Order: structure tokens, then C-alpha cells, then sequence
């Protein structure tokens, strides 16, 4: 993809799509927000308060301390790995969804690299492509 | 054309089907940082005992040094000043757990030292100012002159809070040595309460010298309700209470083991390696935490992909 | 033309990337409702103590009322009738957990008041009908105080729970007053049990107008074992015992509610739960098969599509 | 296809004469399977109890507290996330099947109509001609010439 | 694509099957990292489970029951649904891989063939066996056979 | 030219969060269900197994019970028939077993011989060695000597390098009349003392039912003698004295296992009373009472993933 595009996350024959970038930045921010905020934190005290003649209960506390570490680590690791592809495949869709958004917009006014060669088309003609307000019958016969 | 973003990104992420995929922007949800010093807990400073144990600080050990409130207790791994005169403590771990979090704590003299003139004692294993002494907060009742009379003393609680009483019994070295200290060979201690009913008898046994002491001393405790009276009665071998402790109990905590020392700060999660100031959902600092803490996880990197692949 | 449905729906769900998605149809999996009364647990009535503790019910507390099978026990948060004569109960929390779920329970006279003939004793801390009484199920022995030797063999088919006690008077006078010997013992013997109780005289505070105490003990007499008693004088001897069939475990429930003729799979001190749902948020102190307790209010799945 | 259509309670046909359970029943059985599995795969449940520790056992009482609070934190966090995860994965399945069905008509008729998710034919298509668009048995070579001639106007 | 290729990628009528090596080994390397990461991210730290409490310790014995049964429910439920959640991710990834290889061929030849409906294209020109490497390799030349279409 | 997916002769089926009984090209199960049905070593450490003896009966010298210097876990069968040949109790018996669950060095030591205690010795018919009655081999029962039993004062000092486990006991006679027959003094004590321990035992006379033909009981106690501390015994007459002790080395903990199988020459990282488990899988459905680095116990029969594409 393009490296010089800092406007956001089109190219003219750059200006990033302000709509899909706003829908993406707001959405992925909400996913990290829900991952952190859904956690429930309560006051707990850990201190190993059993003497050497209470070692059986000391082992019972171990089995639950060690048991919870096994559960959280497996969930946290797999949640990271599962949501990362769902994020990296979420970006595989936005390109083709923005491609078809413009492809189905101008139907026969150009020829299909994710690029289109158009009738010649100016700045006001391509800023209308980004807006979603592209007038097809204005350049239909050409 | 239609394209996507790219920048000067070096951070890498892992995903469920690919490993090490360079990504525009990334964020870690695993907190690995700690300030390395003890702080308060939700706004309350903790009770720290540098070289003294919870038993050594509760009793009047001369090797130890009055804060009325604390969120949790910190004592080092093995404090150097437990019981100067060797012995044990009854329900010691539950008494430590009871005092782990106290809203109000105040030492109170209940029966003065003069009110037991039986005689007093002082062992060389508990030095005060070079000249040996005993525990400050409890009194060792010995016999006096020619005979060992019976002691009947009863303290009634008139405060508005629960108060903690501490008393003990002395276990002599040999049966002939007890006759020296307490004229009667058969001895007892009877502690009466609406709740408590115990009767202690000394166990004469040959033991190894700890701090130059073959004899031991065993301590007990209860909590006296605000309008209940506790009643002692002894024939000797009695370690009587001089002070008490008004207690306001509002929550629970635990005894934290850390050699670190205090810092004037505040935190929500405490760790023997130093407090934590984190809003993250996971951490890999230490298993023994106090306070509202994130979940402990065995991993080094929990980085999500916030940007697209570069 | 191709398109998707839409209706006049107000149901909302939450997307991991979007908050407040208006949805066609939604289904909730978080159970939030209860029927608000104690019920049976898998078709078995609970043992509900009105104003009595497990001690006052097991013993013969005169202020307590006199069911052979139950799934769990319910007692008020602070029962008023524990021990009319103040004292303790050894391994009381283990005795309660043992009786929490019982398959068969039967009160049996093993050695009656007539076989105790020393005299019987009463105190005013246990009032029954304007006249001072004692526990129905045990007998207080009072003296010349002689040595009592009587044993009971378990001839029944099921396990038997025996209860006995010892009296700790206030002063040395109250003992000699009732129990002639100044030094006294109580020895109980079983194929498993081997104990010997000595009274502990101590000055204590008044509880229910009594400075003395009474400490109770118990074991499970195996179906063909024999229990043997020998006491000098401070004996609170058993007159009744309880046969027990133990098939499962439960807990003691704390609630102020009363019984209704209902049945449920999950019990809660705020009301029973009839739910196949996977989650609930009612109360943590649950008994039986229950959904997982959760600190949340909304668990709404999206069964339909997003709306305009 | 913005907003979705409201009048569909059972496609919408554009025709002079007048003005889909194949993919719906597949989605009805598909999403209902997800709700049933969320409830039924955790059907394993045993007995539960309360609290039975006295005042001199408050250390064990805190142990039972640590695991109960530890379990509530687990079940709450996973269920809240499972809702959020399966709610979007449900909504994304709707937008997924739309293009699968939108392309189905686009694949079926190619030059006999021109591409909002709507189509209007180059030829005449009556109330019975739209049978073949719903059934999947559309005769493309039949309306070939009728689309060719009315295309060069 | 109603019928699967039981006899096998690409299929041509010129006629034989030839699987795509670039797309297959990429997907095999992806799923292998999925099953591995499911098994590898599990942490085990040697716990010894046994009933060690006596008759008068049933309450502590009952507490161990709640945590033994409790962890059983967390692991049983999460394992059953992780299978269900990740099985759907795979079968949708296979439908995702059919289209991603289909669009690579469809965007390769733009106006030089015709989409039939079975996932096949009939060339407007004649394309031999050395011509169909261009479609498979990704080295397909559009302007050569342009006017023939 | 066409584009499509694979299909082969396979009936392996998986389930989906939206579909069920899908016919798939290839499948793989991640739930461990197989076990070799025999006890093995844990990370290369043999287990301590008792055929018909219990830990108490083996620790003491029960004549029916039979040496190993290192083990990972302890196996005693469901109900051992050789427990306490002379009936009684064991103080902190549950805590003591958890200590001996994993021992890196175990070496029996005679600290106070049988002859030294004589100055005689007691035998019961409840502990028959070989028809002719004997007693525990590791602890000695003391009876009056020359019709008058005086105070016995014998102390042992640990001079070894490791902690060592001392065992002693007290006899509770049936009636007070039998005590005078065995021990001259009617009132008796047993004082045991270390820098750690302080206790004084008193006989507990009570009429009991016969167990193994004996109604008197013998209760046992134990402590761990720190390296340079000494233990001092002083008893009036009811003494079951220690003759043998055990040096111990503690570098890890385990549990006591209940199984009827016995040793096979195998190795494992995870053990089950039904047989060990060889597993890279993170889940299994064998047994809950596991020992070792084990997969997580799960209630399921099939946890099969999809390794191939869907087949028609
Ligand atoms: C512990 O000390 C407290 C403080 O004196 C004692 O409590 C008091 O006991 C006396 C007599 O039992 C109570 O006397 C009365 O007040 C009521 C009206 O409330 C009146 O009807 C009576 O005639 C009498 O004057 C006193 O109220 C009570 N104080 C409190 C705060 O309860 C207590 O008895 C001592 N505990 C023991 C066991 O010694
Ligand atoms: O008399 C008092 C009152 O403070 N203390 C003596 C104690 C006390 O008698 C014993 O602890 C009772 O068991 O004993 C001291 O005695 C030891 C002595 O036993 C020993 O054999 O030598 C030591 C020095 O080597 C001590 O003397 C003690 O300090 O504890 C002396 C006290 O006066
Ligand atoms: C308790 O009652 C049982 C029932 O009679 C007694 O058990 C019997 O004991 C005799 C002799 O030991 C045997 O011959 C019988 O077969 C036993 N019966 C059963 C059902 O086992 C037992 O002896 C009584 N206990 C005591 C000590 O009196
Ligand atoms: C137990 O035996 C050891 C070894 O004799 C004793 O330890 C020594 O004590 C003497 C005198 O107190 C010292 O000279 C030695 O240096 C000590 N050795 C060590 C290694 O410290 C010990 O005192 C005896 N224990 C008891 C309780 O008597
Ligand atoms: C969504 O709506 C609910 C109630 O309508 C409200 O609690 C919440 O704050 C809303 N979210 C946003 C982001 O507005
Ligand atoms: C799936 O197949 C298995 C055996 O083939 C059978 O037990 C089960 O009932 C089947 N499910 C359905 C829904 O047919």
C-alpha cells in the first residue's frame, strides 16, 4: 500500500477516505475499550497466612492461585491472538469494501491494482468520488 | 487508486495464524511496570514493622518501639525481634489476620503494674536498657515472701469499641524450679468471659535453651465485647495483662512480606516488589498482591494490533 | 432489488466495536428474576428452623419446636434460641455441615430418664411453660454423688448420632453444691472415640442469668459399635439420639424467609430460581445446580440484524 | 443497500404488473444454533453451598472468598466478552450473506440488466419472469437478444 | 461452486487439475500456527490433586470440591466453545480463500473472459496450456489478447 | 478455466458454533483419552507404593509391613489391612502424610536402642510378628521393670546434617486397674521437649470397645528435630519410646494417591490412579485426581478441530 498517506488510514490520476477512516478508528478504539473495561476488579488480599502445620490448606490456596493463573493466561493469550487476526482481517475487508464502494459508484466510466483509469477527471471530479456523490450521467456517454 | 496507510513502525504483533506481522500501531494490555516502593492503599498508610514481628510489636518487647489506623501490615521475612523470651502464641495467624486491616487502634492501660503488688519478674533474655527487663505491656506474676496467695482480678469493659486482651502462662524448666517461683506445685490460670472459658496448666518439660532460656511462655487472646467483663484467677505461673487495645474492625486484608520501606505515595494495588499504578486488565509483577489489582498472568507480551499491517 | 428486514424494534445490543446497535430481535441469557420464597431442592423439602439454631433444634431446647428427610437447612441470620443454658458445641460447624443434607433422621430413646436413678436437675435459664425446664433430649445428673456406669449398643441398622455434655460451674461451691466430688471426670468410649472430660471451674459473666457453662460433644456410633459412659458427677447424659443415613452434602442457608409449597433446581436466600439460562446475578449463596453468578446487568445476544 | 427494507415481513420486484426463505432459513438455523450452544455447552453444573466458617477460621474464610471472587471475575469477563464477540460476529454474518445473495443475482443475470442493490432489466420481466431470479433457474440465453437491442438505443 | 472438486486449484477445458502451490502452502502454514498456538499457549505448572481431609474437615473438603468443580466448568465450557468458535473461523476462512483466489484471477483477465457462474471463466480468445500458466503464475498479459475479446 | 476446492474420501465430522455434523476433509482431536493403566515415575522419580500397608503402619514398625531413599509421590491402596496393629490414633496424621509425599532422601536411623531403654519391654497379641506376638519395630513399648517403674529420663541430640522425624507414643490403658498391672504409678506423664516442641502427655482411661482384641489405645505424636536441636524425653511410666527415626530432605511437595495398581517400569509427566498420561494435549477427561504436569481436566468426550475444508 501507499506509505506517504498520512491524511488517514484514495489516489488520483492523495486524500484518505474520511468516512471509512472515522468508522475504523472509532470502532477499533471501542474494541480495546471493551477488552479492558469489561474486567471486574475486586479487593483481594494474598499473603500466605498458613503455618507449616497447615500445609494442606496452604496447598489448597496454591491450587486456586495456580489455577487462576492458568485460566487468565490462556484466555488473555488467546484473546490477543484471536482478536489480532480479526483486526488484520478487518482491514482486509475495508480495502475491498472501499474498492466496491467506488467501483459500483462509477460503473462504466473507467476500467478496473485497486486503481481505475477513467473521460478525463479533475479535482472537483475526484473529490466527488470520495464524497460518495459522484454523478454518473454527467460522464456516461464519454 | 484506493490504498491504505504505512509509517515508520517497528513494533510487531502475534496473531492466531501468523507470527511476527509488522503493524502500523500497536498497544500492550499487560502491565509490566512498578514503582518499586511501598505506598498507601486507597488513602490509608500501612502499618510497617521494620525489625519486629506482629507478636513482638503487640506485646511489649523492649527491642521494639503508635499509629491508630492502617490498611495492611508489613513485616519483613523474618523479623529479628519476635519473642525475646521464647514461647508460642495461640491462634497467632488468625490474630495477625484480624489485625491486618484496622480502622481504629488504641493502646489502653487496664490494670496498672502497681495493682499487682505477688511480685514481678525480669529475664536476661529481654534486655531493655542494658539492665534486663520483661515485656512492657504484660506483667509476670511471681509469688511473694513465704507463700503464694491466690490472685482474683477482673476487668470490665466500659469503652464503646471492642478491645483486645492479651495474657499468657509461663512454662517452667523443672518442677523444683517452679516451687522457687510459685510456692504451689499445682498451678492454674482461669480466664472467664461470656464467650471464653479456658483453664491453663503449666507443662513442665526439659527444653533446649533459646536466647539462653529453657523455659517457654505461651500467650492467648480474645476480643472483649463493649459491656462484657473478663475475669482472671491464678495460683502462679501467670503473665497478667497491663495494656489492652481498643479495636474498630471494618474490613479484612493480609500480612505482606517485603523488605522494602515506605514512600509517601498512594496506590490501588500493592506488591512486595513495589506498588502498581495501572488501569490495565493484566499484570505479571507478583502473585501476592493487596488491593483491587489486575489479573496475574504468566506472559511477557500481550500486544493487540491497533493499526493495519505495514 | 435485494435487501434485509427491518421493523419498529427498540431492542439494543452491544458490538465489540460498536455501542448501541439497534437490533431487530434480541434474546437475553442473564437470569435476573426469582420467585422470592424458599422451595424444595430437587423435590426434597428444606429443614427450616423458625427461631432456633441447629444446636437448639438438635438438643431439646424447650423454647424450640419438636421431618425425617431434607436437602438443605435454613436458619435465620441471628436465631434467638441457641442454648438456653450458655455453653459451646464441639465441632459445631462440622456437625452442622454433616446434618445439612440427611436422607433418614429418627429420634430414638436409647437409655431413658428411668435408667438414670442420682437425681435430675433443672435451671431457670431454660423456661418452658412458666416452670423451669431442661433440654428434652438430654438429662442433667445431680447427686451422695455416685459413679454412673451405663453403655448403649447400637442395635439399629443405620448410623447413630449421640449427644452428651458437661457442666462447668461458676465457683467451687456450685460444684460441691450439685456434684459432691471436688475433682470430677467424664469418660466416653467408642471403637473410634477415646476422650475424658474434666470440668473447668472459672468465674464468668452472666449469660441468660447463668455464670456456669455446658459444653456438648458428639460422635457417629457405627451401626454395631457400643458407646460407654463413666462420669463422677458433672454429667449431662443423653436420653434421646438420632439415627442418620448420609447420602450427600449441602450447606446451612441464612435467610429470614419462610417455606412455600414450591420446587426448584437452584435455591437462593432471596428466592428460588427456575432457569435453564447459563447466568444469573441474584445472590452468591446458592445451593444446588445453578447458573454462574455474575456481576453484570445486561447479557443480550443479537438474534437479528441491525436496523435503520 | 442502505437502511434495509421495512415492508418485508415474510426481494422487491419492479414491474409494470406489480410492486427469500432459501437464505433466511439457513440463517435462522445458524444463529439459533449459536444461542442454543451458548446455553447447552455449559450444561455441566453440580451442587453448590454457602459459608460455614466461624470467627477463629477467618483465614480459610478469606480463602473461600478469594476463589468465589476469582470465579465471578472469570465468568463475568468471559460472558461479557462472549456477548460482544458473538454480537458482532452475528451482525457481520448479515452483511456477509447480503453480498453472497447480491452477487447471486449479479452472477445469474449479467448483460440482461444494469447494476443500491437493485436492478432494472434491459428487457421486460413480468411477475412470472422473476420466478427464475428467486428460484436460481434464470434463463440468461432467453433474454439475450432482448437485452442486446434495447442496449444500443 | 456447488460441487467440490472430488477428483483433485484450477481446472481447465482445453483438461486436467493442477493445484495452486502458492495459495495452498500459505494456508497450511496459517492453520498449523493456529492449532499449535492453541496447544502451546497453555501453561501447566505441576499440581497434585488428592483428597487429604479427614472426617472432621469436610468443610475444607467441601471447599476443595467447589474449586475442583469450578475449574472443571470453566475449562469444559471454554474448550467446547473455543472449538465451535475456531471451527467457524476455519470454514469461513476457506470460503474466504476461494474468493481471494477467485478475485485474483478475475482481476487478472479483465475484459478477456466471461464469468459463467460456477466460478469459471470462458476466454473470449483461445488460451493454451502455456497461456494458462500466466493465469496461475500471476504473469498474465492483458493487452496481448485484448483486441481478440 | 475454473476455481474450486479439494474433496477426498473422509467421514470425519466436526461441529461449528453455527453448524453441526459437518462432513470435513480432515479432523483432529485435542482431548486426551488414553492411559497406559500402570503407575510410572514422575519426571524420572520412582513412586513409593504400599501393597497392603498404610503410611502410619509403614512409618511405625508394624510387623506385617516391610526401603527406598527417594520418591515423588506415595501410593497406598483404598483400605490398607495393616494400619495400626495396636489400635490408636496419630496426631497430625494428615499433615504428616503431606510432608512425606515427596522426599529427596529418606534414611532410617536408630537413635535410642532397645537395650538402652531396658533398666522391661512390652508386647501385645494385636501385633503378631510370626505367630508369636511382637510389637512395632520402630517404637518400643515400656512396661515396669522389677515391679516398680521409676522415672525414665533419656534424651537424643540430632548430630546429622538433615532434619529428622522422631516418632513416639503414649498408651491409654483400658481401666485404672490394668495400669497398676503395667505401670506401678497410677498418675503418669510424658514430657517431650525441643527448642520447637513443648508437650506433656497424660493417659486417658476410658472403657472402650475391643479393636483387634484390645480395648486400650495408643496415641502417637511427631515432630521434626532441627539439625542441631536435641529432644528430651521424660516419662513416668506410660511411655512408648522412640527407637528408630528418619532423616529427611524436603525439596518439593506432592500428595497421597489412592490406587490399586502397582509399579510398572515406565515414566510419565502426569499420573492418574487409572494409569499415567502421555500428553501434549492441554485437556483430558480421564480422572480428576491427577499428579504431575498435567493437561486440564475437562468433562467432554470429543474436542475435535477442523484441519481440512468442508467436504461434499
Ligand atoms: C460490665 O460493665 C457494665 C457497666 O456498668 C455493666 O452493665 C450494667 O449492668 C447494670 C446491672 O446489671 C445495669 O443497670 C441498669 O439499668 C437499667 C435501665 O437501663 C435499670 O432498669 C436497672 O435497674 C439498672 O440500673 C446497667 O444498665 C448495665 N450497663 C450497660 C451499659 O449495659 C455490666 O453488668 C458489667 N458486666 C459484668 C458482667 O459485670
Ligand atoms: O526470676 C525471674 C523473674 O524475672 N527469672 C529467672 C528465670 C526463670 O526462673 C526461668 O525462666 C523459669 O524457668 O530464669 C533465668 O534462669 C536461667 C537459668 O535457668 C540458667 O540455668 O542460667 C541462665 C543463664 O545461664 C538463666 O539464669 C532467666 O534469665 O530466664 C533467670 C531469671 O532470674
Ligand atoms: C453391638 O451390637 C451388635 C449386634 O448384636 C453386637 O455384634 C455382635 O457381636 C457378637 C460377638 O462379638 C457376634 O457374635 C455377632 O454376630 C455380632 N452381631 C452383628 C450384627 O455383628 C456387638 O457385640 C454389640 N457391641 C457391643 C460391644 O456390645
Ligand atoms: C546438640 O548437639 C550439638 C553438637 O554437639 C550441640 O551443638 C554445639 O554446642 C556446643 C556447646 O553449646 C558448641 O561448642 C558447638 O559449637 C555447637 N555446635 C554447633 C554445630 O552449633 C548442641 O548444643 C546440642 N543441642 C542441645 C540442645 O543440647
Ligand atoms: C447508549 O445508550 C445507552 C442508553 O441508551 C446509554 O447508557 C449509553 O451511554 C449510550 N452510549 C453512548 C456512547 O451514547
Ligand atoms: C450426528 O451424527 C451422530 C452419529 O453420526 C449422531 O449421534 C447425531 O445424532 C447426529 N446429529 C444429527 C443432528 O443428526
Amino acid at each position: 500500500g501507499w506509505q506517504g498517506m498520512v491524511d488517514g488510514w484514495y489516489h488520483h490520476s492523495y486524500a484518505a477516505d474520511k468516512e471509512s477512516t472515522q468508522k475504523a478508528i472509532d470502532g477499533v478504539t471501542n474494541k480495546v475499550n471493551s477488552i479492558i473495561d469489561k474486567m471486574n476488579t475486586q479487593f483481594e488480599a494474598v499473603g500466605r497466612e498458613f503455618n507449616n502445620l497447615e500445609r494442606r490448606i496452604e496447598n489448597l490456596n496454591k491450587k486456586m492461585e495456580d489455577g487462576f493463573l492458568d485460566v487468565w493466561t490462556y484466555n488473555a493469550e488467546l484473546l490477543v491472538l484471536m482478536e489480532n487476526e480479526r483486526t488484520l482481517d478487518f482491514h482486509d475487508s475495508n480495502v475491498k469494501n472501499l474498492y466496491d464502494k467506488v467501483r459500483l459508484q462509477l460503473r462504466d466510466n473507467a476500467k478496473e491494482n485497486g486503481c481505475f483509469e477513467f473521460h478525463k477527471c479533475d479535482n472537483e471530479c475526484m473529490e466527488s468520488v470520495r464524497n460518495g456523490t459522484y454523478d454518473y450521467p454527467q460522464y456516461s456517454e464519454e | 487508486c484506493i490504498g491504505y496507510h504505512a509509517n515508520n513502525s517497528t513494533e510487531q504483533v502475534d496473531t492466531i495464524m501468523e507470527k511476527n506481522v509488522t503493524v502500523t500501531h500497536a498497544q500492550d494490555i499487560l502491565e509490566k511496570k512498578h514503582n518499586g516502593k511501598l505506598c498507601d492503599l486507597d488513602g490509608v498508610k500501612p502499618l510497617i514493622l521494620r525489625d519486629c514481628s506482629v507478636a513482638g510489636w503487640l506485646l511489649g518487647n523492649p527491642m521494639c518501639d503508635n499509629v491508630p489506623e492502617w490498611s495492611y501490615i508489613v513485616e519483613k521475612a523474618n523479623p529479628v525481634n519476635d519473642l525475646c523470651y521464647p514461647g508460642d502464641f495461640n491462634d497467632y495467624e488468625e490474630l495477625k489476620h484480624l489485625l491486618s486491616r484496622i480502622n481504629h487502634f488504641e493502646k489502653i492501660q487496664i490494670i496498672p503494674k502497681s495493682s499487682w503488688s505477688a511480685s514481678l519478674g525480669v529475664s536476661s533474655a529481654c534486655p531493655y536498657q542494658g539492665k534486663s527487663s520483661f515485656f512492657r505491656n504484660v506483667v509476670w506474676l511471681i509469688k511473694k515472701n513465704s507463700t503464694a496467695p491466690t490472685i482474683k482480678r477482673s476487668y470490665n469493659n466500659t469503652n464503646q469499641e471492642d478491645l483486645l486482651v492479651l495474657w499468657g502462662i509461663h512454662h517452667p524448666n523443672d518442677a523444683a524450679e517452679q516451687t522457687k517461683l510459685y510456692q504451689n506445685p499445682t498451678t492454674y490460670i482461669s480466664v472467664g468471659t461470656s464467650t471464653l472459658n479456658q483453664r491453663l496448666v503449666p507443662r513442665i518439660a526439659t527444653r533446649s535453651k533459646v536466647n539462653g532460656q529453657s523455659g517457654r511462655m505461651e500467650f492467648f487472646w480474645t476480643i472483649l465485647k463493649p459491656n462484657d467483663a473478663i475475669n482472671f484467677e491464678s495460683n502462679g505461673n501467670f503473665i497478667a495483662p497491663e495494656y489492652a487495645y481498643k479495636i474498630v474492625k471494618k474490613g479484612d486484608s493480609t500480612i505482606m512480606k517485603s523488605e522494602l520501606e515506605y514512600g509517601n505515595c498512594n496506590t490501588k494495588c500493592q506488591t512486595p516488589m513495589g506498588a502498581i499504578n495501572s488501569s490495565m486488565p493484566f499484570h505479571n509483577i507478583h502473585p501476592l498482591t493487596i488491593g483491587e489489582c489486575p489479573k496475574y498472568v504468566k506472559s511477557n507480551r500481550l500486544v493487540l494490533a491497533t493499526g493495519l499491517r505495514n
